[PDB]
C-alpha cells in the first residue's frame, strides 16, 4: 500500500 | 534543547475502506511502536553467518475512557471481527515544507487490532490498552491534522488547550 | 477560575444552605453564635496526566466549632457536609472524586469554653 | 472532564437455561475484560503476510466474601460441575434512548467461569477471584438493571447509598 | 451518626460500666476520684474500597490515669479494657476489627504526685 | 457490614481409614483453595468452539511450627508415604439450620499430600508450607467441630480465647 | 547565566505586563499599593542526563497578595500567571517544561487587614 | 496481666538480685547511692499473627548510672543485664525473644558531677 | 506460646562411610528442607484420575565462611566429587524419653550434594549456599550430639554461649 | 584514580557502502555490548569435555529524541529494510600513539540493526531503544573523530560543552 | 566486657600513644593545650545473625579540637587517627569491620577564638 | 592530606584566583569589600567499594555574598565558579566527579542593607 | 569472630600457553564460583533411583573498567578467539605451612571465558562482567603471589595499601 | 446466541 | 465418596 | 537404609 | 572485513 | 591437567 492522507477526500 | 515531548504526537484511526475523516485517540496515557526483525544464524565450519529474516512491527497503547466517546467500543468489536483498520502517527509540530505547508510529518500503517483489555479498580478510573500488528512496510509522508478536532473544539479547564 | 476557586465557591452554596453561620476568618467587630462553620481556602498540585489533559490533586478543609453541650447535633453536622460533598461534586470546568476524607475532632479550651473542633479534610482528585 | 469511573460498571450473573433475574456480582475489589487474536505471519520469498487466526475473549475479577451471600459458592460450584452461566457487563450510567428509556447499554455474553481461587491470610478479609471465559461473539445491547437490588435495598453506613 | 460518635458512645457503654469515672476533659470544679478513664473521640480515615462500599480506618485512644501505689490494679484496668474492645466491636451501622493495640505507660509527676499514664491506642479497620 | 474473617475458617485433617477424631490444623498463617479447569479451544473453519476438559482441585498453606505438636511431621510423613488424607474446611460461625443445629458450613475432601517445605531464618519461627491434591468433586455439608479442642482447652495470653 | 536568572528574567518579562507592580522583596519607604506580586529567585538542581547533556529540576515561587474584598479577581491573576508561564518557557540557553504546578493560599492577618496570599509553586525540568 | 507488667515483674525479679538499688523514679526525699538502676514499664504492639495467636513487639529499657570513676565495672554492670535478660525470657502467659538490643552511653554532668548513664533497649518479639 | 524457633535446629555431616564423628554445619544463615510428589492424573470419559508419582527429596541452605573452617571446602570437593553423604537434621531442645536420654529428636539422610555456589561481594563476609538431594526415604530416629563441639569449645562474644 | 567514565564513550554509525562521514549517535541515555560464546557440553564414559560452539555479539542502547535530527528516523527505516550498517566505538580519551596521533582507539563493527522501540509516555521525552546484530569478529584499530561535530559546534547551556 | 568498652578503650591505646591530650570530657579546673582529642562511648546495635551468633553495628566518634592556625596540620591528625582505626580492628573479645566513615569540620567561634572541629564517626560491623 | 583538604585547597585555588576576596569566616577587625566569597570545608562520607578501593561522597558548598544592586554580575559570579569546578576536578591523591550541583539564592536583609546570598553545593562523587 | 571478608580473595589470569606470570583482576565488585551435578532420577516398581551424571562448573564477576589497563581488552578478545585462559583464585590471608611458606592456598582452574558485557550508563563508570568456563576437575594448590603487583606498587588515595 | 434481558421474563 | 463428619463414630 | 547415630560408635 | 576510518576518505 | 603455579618459572 501507498501513503493516504487523513480526510475523506483520500478515502481508501 | 529542542527535546521531544511524547505528548506532540498525535494517534489516528479508521476503518479501513469507508470514506470518513480519521478519529483521533483521546487521553492516551503511554505509546510505544515497535520493528523487530527475527534473524536466524547458520553455523559451518568455514564460519557461521548471519541470515535476513522477516520483520515484525507492531504499534502498543494505553488509554483513559470516558462518557463523550465510542472510539473504544471500536476497538474492542474490531479485535473481534477481525477488521482492518488504517493509522497515522503524525508528529504535531513538525510541519510540512511546501505544498504539504498544511500537513505534519506522518507514519501511514494499515493493519488489525490484535489486543483489547479493560482494566477497572475500585479508586481508579478505567484504563483500556490495545495492540495493533501492522502489515508490510509502514509508510512515510505528510497527513493532515483535523483542523476541527485539533483546534476548533477547544475546552476550558485541565483539557489541554492554548 | 482556577479549580480552588470553584471548589471553594460550591462549598459555601453547599453549606450557607443550612442556616448557621459561615466564615472563613472571625473579624473582631463580628459576632459570631455557635454552631458555625470555618472553610479554608483548597490546596491543588497539578501535573501532566494524558497526551491531551492535566490532572492532580485538590485538598478541601471545613472545620466545625459547637458547644460540647450536645455532641450528637454536632456530628450530625459533620455527617451533613460529608454526604453533601461526596463522592464527587461536579462544577462548570472541573470534576471533583473523593478519593479519601478524614475526620479529626479535638475538646478545645483556648476560649474558657469546652467547644468541639472537628476538622474535615476531602482530597478529591480532579479532572 | 467526564472521565468514567470503574465503579459504574455492573455485573451480572445467571445460570444458563432458568427462568430467574440475574444476580448482581457485589463488592468487587477489581475487573477486567480481555480480548486477543491469535494471529501467525507466514512467510514466503514474495513477501510475509499475516494470517488472521480466531479470538479468545475472558472476563476476570475479584471480589470479598461476606456472610450475607451464597453466591461465591455458585461460582465453586459451577467451575467444577462445568455449568454453563451468562453473564452481563452494564454502564450503570449509559441510559437507553427510547423504548430502551428504563435500560442501561451492555454487553451480553455466555460461557464458563474457568477459575476459582480463595485467598486468605490472616488479618484480612478473605478474597476469592475468579475467571470466566466467553463463548463467541459477545452482544451488544441494553439491560435492564434489577432496579429492587440497585437502587430499593439501600443500606446505611459504608456501604453505597444515594 | 459518623463511625467517630459510634464507637465513641460504644465505649462508654463499655468502660462507664466498671464505676469508676469516665470523663473527656476534667473541667475545674469537677472533683475525679482515682483512677479514672480518660477517652478521646477517634479519627476516621475513609476510602473507596470496593465498587459498592467504602472501608477505613478509626484510631481509638483510651487513657487511664491511677496513683502509683498499686500497679497490679492498675494493669487489671488496662487488660480490662483491652479485653472488652477487642477483638471487634459491632454498633448499628459500622462494624470494627481489630488491627493492633499499642500500650504505652508513663510515670507523671506533672502534679506533685507519682502517678501511673496509660495510653491505650486501637486501631480498627471499619467496613 | 458482615465482612468475612478469614480466621474463622477451621481446617481439619484426618489419615483416612482410621476411626479417630480429626485434627485441627492450628497456627495457619495463610491459606487458599483453588479450582482450575483445562478448557482448550477447537477451531474450523465454520466457528471455533470452547471444548470442557478436566479440573484440577488444590488447596494450600502456611502454618507456624511449635513444640507441643506432631502434626507437621504426619505431615511429611504423608508426601512420602504416599498417603491418603481426609480434610475440612470449616466455616466456624454459619450454623447448621436444624438437626445439624450443632454443626457448621462445611467443604470434605480426602485426597493426597504432594508438598511440603520447611523454611527456616536466622532470627525467625520456622514455617512450613504444603499442598493438598483433591480428589475429585468436593462434597458440600455440616461438620461437627471437635468442643474440646475448639472451645474447651482455651489457653491465656496472646492465644485465642473468649 | 545560570538557568536560574534566564528563568528569573522570563518572569519578570511576563508579570511587569500587567501593570500591576512586581517585587523582590519590599523596602522601607517603598508605598507598593495592592495587589502586587512577590517573585523569589529559583532553586534549580542540576545531574548528569546523557552522554551529551545534563538535565535539572528549577523551582520557581511567585506570590501574590489582594485585601480580600474580592477574590475572583485575585484568583484572575493566579490564573493569568499559570496561563503565561505553563506549559513550557523558551529563552536562549534553556528550555522549562512544567512538572507539576502547586497552589497553596492563605488568609493573612499579620498586618491588621485581612489579606489573600496565594503561593505558585512550579516545578521546571530543564534541558 | 498484660505482657507490659509480666516482662517489668521478670526484670525486677532479676535486677533486685544484684543488691545494688532499683527504682522506676526517684523521689526527693529517697537517698539512693550509686550505682542504681532505673526501670520503665514496657511499650506493646499487638496484632494478629495466625488464625489463632496475637503476637507483637514488646519494648524494654533499663537504665544504669554510675559514677564515672571506674568504667569497667559500670560496663559490668551493663554486661551483668544484658546476659540476665537475652536472648529469651520466659513468663507464665507470655515468651520474649530478643530481636534486637542498643547500648548507649552517654557522660552526663546534669548534677555538678561527671556521672556515667546507659540506656539499653531490648525488643522482645512476643508470643 | 511454645514458638519453635529456627536456631535450634542443628545440622550435621559426615562422609558415608568412614568413621568418624559427625561435623557440625556452623554459621548456617537460612534453611529448608523440601519434599515434592510427581504426580500425573490421567483423563478418562469415565472420569479423570490421579496417579500416584514418586517424590523427590532435597534440603538447602546458606552459610557464612570463616578461617578456622575446612568444611566448605569439604562441600565443593564433594559436589565434583560426587560422594556420598550421610547428614542429620536435629532438633536440639527436643530429648529422647528413656534409655535415649542423652539422644534429640532427629532425621537421617543419605544422599549427595548436588550444588554449591560462593557469592562474595564487596563491603562482605563472602556466602556459600548448597543443596543436598536426599536418596530414599529419610529415617527417623534419635542423634547423639557430639557434646564438645556443641557445649564444651565455648567462646566468648558475639558468638553464643550459655 | 583512573576511573572510566561512561560519558567519554562515542558512538558512530553510517549506512554502508556510501562514501559519507560517520554520524554521531547524540543523547545516549545508556549503553551496553555483549559477547557469548554457545558452548555446548558432550558427555562420554571416559569424561565430559566442553564444546567450543560459535559466538553471537550485540551491541545495544537507548537514546532521548529530540527535533533536530533525522538520525532515528534512520535506525527505523534500516530495521525494516534490513540495510547493513557499519558502527564504531571510539574511546574520546585515548589517543593513538604517532601517525594516528590525531586518531582515538576504536572498535569497527559492521551488521545489521534489528531492534528499534519508541517508548512515550505522558509527561517524557520520548527514548528510543535500540539492537544491533555484529557480524563475525569485530576489529580493532583507531578512528578519526569528526571535529567539526565533536568540537567546532559547541551550543551553550546544558549541552556539554568546554 | 561490652565491645563498646572494648572498642573505645582500643581507641585510647591507638590515640593516647600520640603525645597530645585524649580526654572524655573537659573538667573545669583542668588546662588542655591545643590540640586534643574528644571521644565519645560507642553506640551498639545487636541483633540475630546466624544460627550461631549474633553481629551488629557499632558506631564510634572521636572528635578533634584544633587552633585554626594551620589547617595542614590538622587534616595530619585526622588521617593519622582513620589509617591507625581502619579498615579493621582486633580486640580480646570481638572483630571491627569498618562500614563507613563520616568526616565533617566546622569552624568554631563559640570560644572568642577560630577553632577548628572536626568529626570522625566511623561505622563498624561487628562479630 | 583527606579528600577534604585537597579539594579545600584546590577550590581556593581557583576562587582566589578572580581577585574578589575569599575567606572561611570574616573576623570582627577585617573588612571585606563585596562581593565576597566564604567557602566551607566539605564533608565526605567514605566506604568500600570495590575489592582493591574505597570510593565516596564529598560535598563542596561555596557561598557568594553581593549586594543586590547588579545582579547579572552575581549570577556572573556564580556561572564562573560552576564552570571552573565542574564537570571533573583532579588532584594529586582523588578524583572527583560532578554528582550534581544545586544553586540556592536568598534576598537577605539582616544586615540593614539588600544583599544576595548564592549557595552553591556541589556533590563530587571521589575515588 | 575470624570472619572471612570477600576482599581478601585474589582472583589471577594468564594466557593458556604462554611463559609469563600471572596478571590480576583489579577492582572486582563482585565474584561467584557455582558447581552443579545435572543429576536425573530414574522411577522403576521396584522403586526410583538417582543417577551420578556429570558436573557443570563455572567463574563468574563483575569489575569496574580504568584507563590504566588493558586486560578487559583481553576478556573480549578471548570470547570471541575462542582462547583457552588458566586462572586462579587465592586466598591472600592463608598461607602455606612450610617449603610453600611463601604461597598462599589456593585453586587453579583452566578454561574458556565464555561471557563479557560491557554495561555503561550515563552519571557512572562502565563495567564490564564476565563468565569463565571451568574445564574439569579444578586442582586444589598453593600459589605465590606476584609480589610485585600486590605489595610493592602501593598507591596513595583511596587505592587500598598498608 | 443473540442479546437477553437480564429478568426472568427474558430467560434463554 | 460422599460426605463424612469429623467425628470418630463417622469414620471413614 | 535404617538411622544411625552421629558417633563414630555407629560408623555407616 | 578490515578496520575502516570514520571518514569518507576511507569509505567503504 | 595438574597444579602449576602464577609464576614465568612455572609456565604451562
Amino acid at each position: 500500500y501507498r501513503f493516504h492522507d487523513t480526510t475523506k477526500e483520500d478515502a481508501l | 534543547a529542542n527535546m521531544k515531548n511524547s505528548n506532540d504526537r498525535i494517534i489516528l484511526f479508521r476503518k479501513a475502506g469507508e470514506k470518513v475523516d480519521a478519529t483521533k485517540m483521546l487521553f492516551l496515557t503511554e505509546y510505544g511502536l515497535s520493528h523487530e526483525a527475527d534473524t536466524d544464524t547458520e553455523d559451518t565450519m568455514d564460519g557461521s553467518y548471519n541470515t535476513g529474516g522477516s520483520v515484525e512491527s507492531t504499534m502498543s497503547g494505553t488509554a483513559k475512557m470516558f462518557y463523550g466517546d465510542d472510539f473504544a467500543d471500536e476497538i474492542e468489536d474490531a479485535v473481534v471481527d477481525r477488521v482492518l483498520y488504517e493509522a497515522w502517527e503524525v508528529e504535531s509540530r513538525i510541519p510540512g515544507k511546501n505544498g504539504d505547508s498544511a500537513k505534519f510529518k506522518a507514519k501511514y500503517f494499515q493493519g488489525f487490532h490484535n489486543k483489547f483489555e479493560l482494566k477497572a479498580e475500585a479508586n481508579g478510573i478505567d484504563e483500556y490498552e490495545y495492540e495493533y500488528g501492522v502489515n508490510g512496510r509502514f509508510q512515510r509522508g505528510f497527513a493532515t491534522l483535523p483542523e476541527a478536532v485539533t483546534k476548533k473544539l477547544k475546552a476550558t479547564g485541565y483539557r489541554f488547550h492554548d | 477560575m482556577t479549580p480552588n476557586l470553584q471548589l471553594y465557591n460550591k462549598a459555601y452554596e453547599t453549606l450557607q444552605g443550612y442556616g448557621f453561620p459561615v466564615i472563613s476568618r472571625k473579624e473582631m467587630q463580628q459576632e459570631i453564635p455557635y454552631p458555625f462553620f470555618v472553610i479554608k481556602m483548597p490546596e491543588s498540585n497539578r501535573s501532566k496526566y494524558t497526551f491531551d489533559s492535566y490532572s492532580g490533586d485538590t485538598n478541601l478543609v471545613i472545620d466545625i466549632w459547637s458547644v460540647s453541650d450536645d455532641l450528637g447535633h454536632h456530628d450530625g453536622l459533620v455527617k451533613r457536609c460529608i454526604d453533601d460533598l461526596t463522592p464527587s461534586v461536579k462544577t462548570n470546568d472541573y470534576d471533583f472524586e473523593e478519593d479519601d476524607t478524614n475526620i479529626t475532632q479535638l475538646v478545645d479550651d483556648t476560649t474558657n469554653q469546652e467547644l468541639l473542633h472537628t476538622s474535615i479534610t476531602i482530597s478529591y482528585k480532579t479532572f
